[PDB]
C-alpha cells in the first residue's frame, strides 16, 4: 500500500496509511532514499498510524513522506545460494560480490514449531572434540553457550565446530554476529576465508554470515537472530538437516530488544530492562529447538554484565540454556589450547538416562580425578606431605596425563601449524578416557598425550618419543 | 607454625565464603538501587 | 455491523486492544476477534474496551471486527481432559483429535469459604523417601517446591506425578488421582520430554498438562494456572481427589509483570506490581479438602518458584511462602555434593503434613527426623573434630547414614510401605556397621529382597496402616537376617 | 491537548486561509521551552536537519511529531522569542573539512574561536555520515605509538582501532592524550606520509580555560601541524556539545578517505552522553537507564564505529579513536563505561591507587587490555613487550605476599623482585614522550634483567641517565632498532656490551 512518514525519531518513525494497512510486526519500503529504508510496523493508533521501527539512518525523512507496503514480515533470501556470504537483516548482500541470486525467500518474524512437531529423543550431538563431548556434550536442539573472550580461543573453537559439525553430520552453519563490531567482524571474514570455512572462489563453503553491526539502530539489531535463526531454519524444514545457529552474543540481543522498548515509549522493567524480555528470548530461543526432521542447534557466546548470575538478560539466559562450555586463559597458560574448562561447565544433557551409563561413569571419573587433583595440586604446591601418597602421585599423573589429553589438534590451526587436525568419535573419547582412568596407560610419559587426536595415536607418539 | 598455617587456611576460607555472600547481596542491592532510580524517572516523566 | 454486541480495534499496540463500542460486554469476559483469536474484556471504559488478547497481534489489525462469546472466561473441563496436552484456553495441542468436554468451568472465581473447607487430612506421598518421611503432603494442602535453578524442582513433581500410577491402577475411588501439570514458561522442549517420560511410564491416565510455554504469548501465560485450577477444581468439586503442580510459577508473576507494565500500572517492587500477591493468593487458595457435606474431595497445589542464586526472601518467594502452607525447601551446594533430591531438611518445611502422616511413618519417621536433627549441630564439630565423644560421632556417624539413605534415583518413587521397610532398617542403627560408600548398594539389594521375598508383610504394613507389634518383630527378623547375609 | 492546537494558529486558521507564511519553507516559532524551541510549519523539513533563526541563530530540527518539529537551539535561548520566524536551510549539518584546519581551535559548527582569523576550507563534509563496513575496511596494520612506555609495551594502540581511556577524575587520562600528541612530533617533521599524522582533540563541556592551557601545551611544545582542537566548552549550548564529537569526526575521516592517517581524542565522551541526555529529556524522549534514553549505545557506537584501517584500494587511510570516560568511584559498571567498553577494541585503564601510590603515569592495568595488543607493535617492542608482560604478569599475583616477600623463599623473592624494577621502570614524567627506539632500549634492559642488584630509588636515575647515554653516544644503535624494526642478534650483542659496561660504570 502507499502511506506517508508523518514524525520521526530514529528508529522510531510512524506512518500515517489511509488505505489497506499491515498488521503487526511487518516491513515497508521507504522510497526517496539512496537506499531502501525498512520499517517494521506496529501500532495502529488512528488514522492507521503505525509505530514502526526504522532500520537505518532516518537522517532525510520528511513529513508526508510516501511509503510501500510490502505485506510479509521480513523477507530475506534464504538458500544454499547464501553460504559464503555476508548479509543484513533486510536480506541485503553487504559483502559486495553481487546479488544472493538464490530462489526461495522467506519471512523472518515466524512461529515456533508445534507440540507435535517436536522431537521427544534427546540425541546427544557429538561435535568431535574431546573435552566436549566427554564432559558438557552437545545436543541437537540445544540452547547451549559459550563463555568465551579475547585472548581464549574462541574463534578458533567456533570454525573447529563449523568443520567438525560439516564433516562429521551434513549440516551447514550460520554465524549471527548481533551488535558485531566491524573490525572484529572483519577479522572473522577474513579469518574463516583463510581457514576454509567460506570460499570465495566455488560452491562449498559451510557458514553463512549475518552480521548486525553496532552502528545500525537497535531495531536493526534485535532482527539479527531473527535473520540467521530464519536461513538456519530454512535448513532445518527443507532439508532436515543438522544446523548450527552461532549467535555472537546474547547479551547485545537483548539489550538491542532493551533500546526498542525503550524508544517505543513502554515503561521498562527491573534492572534496566525492557518488559517483553523472557517474551523476546521465548520467541527465538523456542525457534532454535529441534523438530522432527532437523536440528537446529545454537552455540552462542554470551556477555554476563557486572560479572552477575543474577542479571535478568542471564536470567533468562541459563533460563534457555543447556551445556555452558567455559573457556579460559588459566588451562591455556597450562598450554591447551583453547582453556575449555569443564570443571565450570555444567551440561544438563549429562546424566547416565540419556548418554548412557559408560559415558556418563567415565565423565565422572574424569571429573572427580581433576577435582581431586585440584585439591592435592593446591598441597603439593604448598608442600605439607610433598608427595602426600603413592596414591597421590598416581591421581597426580593420572590427571596430568588426562589434562594432556584433552588437547586436539584443530583442522582449523593445520595451515599454519604442523600438528595435524584430527576429528575423534565419541566411542574413541569413551575408550581412551577409559583405557586412561583404568591405569592401563600408566608405563606413558605426560607429554605423550598433548596434541593427539585418539587414544592410539597417543601410543603411537609415545613410542616415537621413545628415542 | 603447623598450627598457624592451619588457622590461616581456615579464616582464609571462612574469609572467601563471606566475600561470596557479600557479592551476592551487593549485586541484588545493586539492581534495587537501579530499579529504584529508574522507576523515580519513570513516574516523574509520566506524572509530567 | 451493531456497536451493541460488537465492536472495531481501534488500536491494538503492545498487550491491549482498544475496542470500540460493544456495549452489551461485561467485565472480564472472553470476547473473541475474527482472526480467530480470544481475549478476554478488561478494563471497561466509556469509549473503549481494553481486551487482552490470548496470542500473538501479529494476527490482529486495526478495525478487525471484534464479536461477544456471551459468557466470562471459561475453560472446558472434565475427566475428558484425561490423559492429553491442553492449550491454556483448552485447546488440545497433543495433534491426536479434539477434546469431549461437556461442561465448562470458569477461570476465574472465588477460593472456599471457610465452612465448606476442611482441615489437611488425606496422605498424599510422592513416593521421595525424604519428602513423604520428613516435609510430607496432604490432600488437601498448599507445598511451594522452592529452588534455584536446575536443582530438582521438576523432578520432584514427576516422581509425585509417576507415583500416583500405583493407586490409581486399583480399586478404591477415593485414592485414585488426577493430576495437572501447568507449564508456565517453560521451554517447549521440555514439556516435550515431560509427556514422553509420562508416556514411557505410562503415567498419564490422572494427567492433563496445560501447556502456555514461552514461545506463547504472555497473557496466555497469565491465564494457564487458573485454567488448571479450574481443572482441578472441577475434580475437588465432585468430589475426586486432585493434584496439581504450577511448573516456574515465576514465570507466571513475570508474564504479569510484563503485562501489567505495558498496562502502564505503576510498578512496586524489583518492577513487580501491587497485584502480584492477589495474583498468586486467588491461584493457590483453591485447594483445600473438602468437608464431606460438600461432596468429598481436596485439591493439592504445588507451585514450583524459582530463585536467583538461594534467595529464598526475593519479592516473589515470600509471597508465595505467605500464600501456600508449606515450603518444601530445595538447595543447590547439596545438588552439587550428590545428593539427590537437594532437601535442606533443617530449613525446608512441609507445615501442616504431619497430620496427613501413614501412622506408620509416624511410627518409623519422628525418630528419624530427631536422629537428624541432632545431626544439624555436630557437621561444624565434624569439621573440627579429631577428639570427640564416642557418643557424639555415633549420633553424627548416624545422621551421615540416613542423609545417605535418603538419596533417590529419578523417576523410581517408592511405595510407602517400602519407605517404612528401608527407613525402619536405617533409623535405630542396622547401618551402623555399613560405609556411606554402601548404603545405597545395600539399599537397593534389600530393597529387592524385601519386594520379592517378603511381600505379605508389606501387605500388612500398607492394609492396617501402622506397624503392628508382630510384624515389628518380622521386620527386625528380616533386616537382621538380610544384614548377616549381605556381604559388600 | 495537543501541541500546536493553540488559539493563535488556530485563530489564523479559520478567519481566513493564509497562504502567506508558506509554512514549508519557513515556520513559526511556537513554545520555546528551556534549550528547545517546537516550531509550527516546516511541512517540508527534513531530520537531522539545521534551521535558522530569525535574530541570526542556527539550530538543528529533530522531532516532527506529526504537527511539530522539535528545533533544538544552536545557542543562548534568551533571545529566541515565541512567533519568531524559522527558515530551512536545506541541508543535513555540514562540517567544513580540509588541510587548511590545522593548527587552529575551532568550534563544533566548523568555526574559529581563538580568533587568528578565519578558516581557509575547501570542501564541507555532511556529519554523521554512515561508518564504512567490512569490505572497505581492513584491521590494524600499523602500530600506534602512543610514548607511554606502559601503554606501547602492555597495551599498545593500533592505527587503525578504538582505544577507550577510562579511569577517575584526575588520574590522567588527558596527560596521555597529550603525551599521544607530543610523541607524533618526531614522526611529522620529516618524510614518509605513512608515518606522519594528524590529531584532533574533541574537548567536550570542559572548561575554556583549560582549553587554553591545553592549547598553550601544544604551542609550545609546537603541536600545531597534526592537530586541530575541536571545544565545545561547558558554557557553550547542550546541542553544540552533543555534536562536536562527530564534527572533529568527520574532519577525521576527510583525512583517513584521503590516504593519509588520523587520530582523535574525544575528551569527556561521558559528557557528550550528559548533553544527549539533556536535549532529549527536554524533548520528552522516554528515558531509559539512569535517564539515558534508548539510542545512547547507537549514538556512541555511530560515533566511534568510523575508526578502521582501510585497505590498500581505498587508500591507507586510517583512524584511531580515543575516547576517554570519566568514572565515578570506579564504578565500571555504570551505563555508559559499560556502553562504550563494549564498543571500542581496547581499554586503557587508570586505578587511581597507583597515581597516589606514585607511579606515574597512572596506567594501573590488569583491568586495561587491549583486544588486538600483540599484533600493533614493532618486533623489537613485541618481543621485550611480550617477555615484560609475562613477567609483570607472574609479578602481580604475588604483590600481597611481597608485603610480607621478606620471610618467604628465594625463587618468589627474585620474581617480586624483577617485577618491582620492571614496575617502576613504567613510570615516566609527565609531558616528555619517549620514541620507540629509547623505550624499546630500557624495557630490554630491565628484561633482560641488569637492574635486578640495583635499589628500587635508583631505577629511574638510571633510566634518565641511560636515555642520556644512549642519545649521546649510541645514534646508530637507535638508527638500526627504528629501521630494521627489531632487534636482530647484533643489536642483541651490542646492548649486552653496553648495558654491561654502563651498569659496570653507574655510580
Ligand atoms: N537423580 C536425580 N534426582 C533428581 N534430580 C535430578 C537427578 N539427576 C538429575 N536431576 C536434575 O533434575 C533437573 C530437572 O530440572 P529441574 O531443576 O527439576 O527444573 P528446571 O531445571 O526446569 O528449573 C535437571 O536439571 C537435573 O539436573
Ligand atoms: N606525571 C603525570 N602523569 C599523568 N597524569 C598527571 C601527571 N601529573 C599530573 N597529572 C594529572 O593529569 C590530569 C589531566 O586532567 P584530567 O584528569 O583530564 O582532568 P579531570 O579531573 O577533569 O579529568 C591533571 O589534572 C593532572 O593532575
Ligand atoms: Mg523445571
Ligand atoms: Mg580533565
Amino acid at each position: 500500500a502507499t502511506g506517508r512518514i508523518v514524525a520521526v525519531i530514529g528508529a522510531v518513525v510512524d506512518v500515517q496509511f489511509d488505505e489497506g494497512l499491515p498488521p503487526i510486526l511487518n516491513a515497508l519500503e521507504v522510497q526517496g532514499r539512496e537506499t531502501r529504508l525498512v520499517l517494521e510496523v506496529a501500532q495502529h493508533l488512528g488514522e492507521s498510524t503505525v509505530r514502526t521501527i526504522a532500520m537505518d539512518g532516518t537522517e532525510g525523512l520528511v513529513r508526508g513522506q510516501k511509503v510501500l507496503d510490502s505485506g510479509a514480515p521480513i523477507r530475506i533470501p534464504v538458500g544454499p545460494e547464501t553460504l559464503g556470504r555476508i548479509m543484513n537483516v533486510i536480506g541485503e548482500p553487504i559483502d559486495e560480490r553481487g546479488p544472493i541470486k538464490t530462489k526461495q525467500f522467506a519471512a523472518i518474524h515466524a512461529e515456533a514449531p508445534e507440540f507435535v512437531e517436536m522431537s521427544v529423543e534427546q540425541e546427544i550431538l557429538v561435535t568431535g572434540i574431546k573435552v566436549v563431548d566427554l564432559l558438557a556434550p552437545y545436543a541437537k536442539g540445544g540452547k547451549i553457550g559459550l563463555f568465551g573472550g579475547a585472548g581464549v580461543g574462541k574463534t578458533v573453537l567456533i570454525m573447529e565446530l563449523i568443520n567438525n559439525v560439516a564433516k562429521a553430520h551434513g549440516g551447514y552453519s550460520v554465524f549471527a554476529g548481533v551488535g558485531e563490531r566491524t573490525r572484529e567482524g572483519n577479522d572473522l571474514y577474513h579469518e574463516m576465508i583463510e581457514s576454509g570455512v567460506i570460499n570465495l572462489k566455488d560452491a562449498t563453503s559451510k557458514v553463512a554470515l549475518v552480521y548486525g553491526q553496532m552502528n545500525e539502530p537497535p531495531g536493526a539489531r534485535a532482527r539479527v537472530a531473527l535473520t540467521g535463526l530464519t536461513v538456519a531454519e530454512y535448513f532445518r524444514d527443507q532439508e532436515g538437516q543438522d544446523v548450527l545457529l552461532f549467535i555472537d552474543n546474547i547479551f547485545r540481543f537483548t539489550q538491542a530488544g532493551s533500546e526498542v522498548s525503550a524508544l517505543l515509549g513502554r515503561i521498562p522493567s527491573a534492572v534496566g530492562y525492557q518488559p517483553t524480555l523472557a517474551t523476546d528470548m521465548g520467541t527465538m530461543q523456542e525457534r532454535i529447538t529441534t523438530t522432527k526432521k532437523g536440528s537446529i542447534t545454537s552455540v552462542q557466546a554470551i556477555y554476563v554484565p557486572a560479572d552477575d548470575l543474577t542479571d535478568p538478560a542471564p536470567a533468562t539466559t541459563f533460563a534457555h540454556l543447556d551445556a555452558t562450555t567455559v573457556l579460559s586463559r588459566a588451562i591455556a597458560e597450562l598450554g591447551i589450547y583453547p582453556a575449555v574448562d569443564p570443571l565450570d561447565s555444567t551440561s544438563r544433557i549429562m546424566d547416565p538416562n540419556i548418554v548412557g551409563s559408560e559415558h556418563y561413569d567415565v565423565a565422572r571419573g574424569v571429573q572427580k580425578i581433576l577435582q581431586d587433583y585440584k585439591s592435592l595440586q593446591d598441597i603439593i604446591a604448598i608442600l605439607g606431605m610433598d608427595e602426600l601418597s603413592e596414591e597421590d602421585k598416581l591421581t597426580v599423573s593420572r590427571a596430568r596425563k588426562i589434562q594432556r589429553f584433552l588437547s586436539q589438534p584443530f583442522q582449523v590451526a593445520e595451515v599454519f601449524t604442523g600438528h595435524l587436525g584430527k576429528l575423534v568419535p565419541l566411542k574413541e573419547t569413551i575408550k581412551g578416557f577409559q583405557q586412561i582412568l583404568a591405569g592401563e596407560f600408566d608405563h606413558l610419559p605426560e607429554q605423550a598425550f598433548y596434541m593427539v587426536g585418539p587414544i592410539e595415536e597417543a601410543v603411537a607418539k609415545a613410542d616415537k618419543l621413545a628415542e | 607454625q603447623s598450627a598457624r598455617m592451619t588457622a590461616m587456611d581456615n579464616a582464609s576460607k571462612n574469609a572467601s565464603e563471606m566475600i561470596d555472600k557479600l557479592t551476592l547481596t551487593f549485586n541484588r542491592t545493586r539492581q534495587a538501587v537501579i530499579t529504584k532510580e529508574l522507576i523515580e524517572i519513570i513516574s516523574g516523566a509520566a506524572a509530567l | 455491523v451493531d456497536l451493541e454486541e460488537t465492536g472495531r480495534v481501534l488500536s491494538i499496540g503492545d498487550g491491549i486492544a482498544r475496542v470500540h463500542g460493544l456495549r452489551n460486554v461485561q467485565a472480564e469476559e472472553m470476547v473473541e476477534f475474527s482472526s480467530g483469536l480470544k481475549g478476554m474484556s478488561l478494563n471497561l471504559e466509556p469509549d473503549n474496551v481494553g481486551v487482552v488478547v490470548f496470542g500473538n497481534d501479529k494476527l490482529i489489525k486495526e478495525g478487525d471486527i471484534v464479536k461477544r462469546t456471551g459468557a466470562i472466561v471459561d475453560v472446558p473441563v472434565g475427566e475428558e481432559l484425561l490423559g492429553r496436552v491442553v492449550d491454556a484456553l483448552g485447546n488440545a495441542i497433543d495433534g491426536k483429535g479434539p477434546i469431549g468436554s461437556k461442561a465448562r468451568r470458569r477461570v476465574g472465581l472465588k477460593a472456599p469459604g471457610i465452612i465448606p473447607r476442611i482441615s489437611v487430612r488425606e496422605p498424599m506421598q510422592t513416593g521421595i523417601k525424604a519428602v513423604d518421611s520428613l516435609v510430607p503432603i496432604g490432600r488437601g494442602q498448599r507445598e511451594l517446591i522452592i529452588g534455584d535453578r536446575q536443582t530438582g524442582k521438576t523432578s520432584i513433581a514427576i516422581d509425585t506425578i509417576i507415583n500416583q500410577k500405583r493407586f490409581n491402577d486399583g480399586t478404591d475411588e477415593k485414592k485414585k488421582l488426577y493430576c495437572i501439570y501447568v507449564a508456565i514458561g517453560q521451554k517447549r522442549s521440555t514439556v516435550a520430554q515431560l509427556v514422553k517420560r509420562l508416556t514411557d511410564a505410562d503415567a498419564m491416565k490422572y494427567t492433563i498438562v496445560v501447556s502456555a510455554t514461552a514461545s506463547d504469548a504472555a497473557p496466555l501465560q497469565y491465564l494457564a494456572p487458573y485454567s488448571g485450577c479450574s481443572m482441578g477444581e472441577y475434580f475437588r468439586d465432585n468430589g475426586k481427589h486432585a493434584l496439581i503442580i504450577y511448573d516456574d510459577l515465576s514465570k507466571q508473576a513475570v508474564a504479569y509483570r510484563q503485562m501489567s507494565l505495558l498496562l502502564r500500572r505503576p510498578p512496586g517492587r524489583e518492577a513487580y506490581p501491587g497485584d502480584v500477591f492477589y495474583l498468586h493468593s486467588r491461584l493457590l487458595e483453591r485447594a483445600a479438602k473438602m468437608n464431606d457435606a460438600f461432596g468429598g474431595g481436596s485439591l493439592t497445589a504445588l507451585p514450583v518458584i524459582e530463585t536467583q542464586a538461594g534467595d529464598v526472601s526475593a519479592y516473589i518467594p515470600t509471597n508465595v511462602i505467605s500464600i501456600t502452607d508449606g515450603q518444601i525447601f530445595l538447595e543447590t551446594e547439596l545438588f552439587y555434593k550428590g545428593i539427590r533430591p537437594a532437601i535442606n531438611v533443617g530449613l525446608s518445611v512441609s507445615r501442616v503434613g504431619s497430620a496427613a502422616q501413614t501412622r506408620a511413618m509416624k511410627q518409623v519417621a519422628g525418630t528419624m527426623k530427631l536422629e537428624l536433627a541432632q545431626y544439624r549441630e555436630v557437621a561444624a564439630f565434624a569439621q573440627f573434630g579429631s577428639d570427640l565423644d564416642a557418643a557424639t560421632q555415633q549420633l553424627l556417624s548416624r545422621g551421615v547414614r540416613l542423609t545417605e539413605l535418603l538419596k533417590q534415583g529419578q523417576y523410581s518413587p517408592m511405595a510407602i510401605e517400602e519407605q517404612v521397610a528401608v527407613i525402619y532398617a536405617g533409623v535405630r542403627g542396622y547401618l551402623d556397621k555399613l560405609e556411606p560408600s554402601k548404603i545405597t548398594k545395600f539399599e537397593n539389594a534389600f530393597l529387592s529382597h524385601v519386594i520379592s521375598q517378603h511381600q505379605t508383610l508389606l501387605g500388612k504394613i500398607r492394609t492396617d496402616g501402622k506397624i503392628s507389634e508382630e510384624a515389628d518383630a518380622k521386620l527386625k527378623e528380616i533386616v537382621t537376617n538380610f544384614l548377616a547375609g549381605f556381604e559388600a
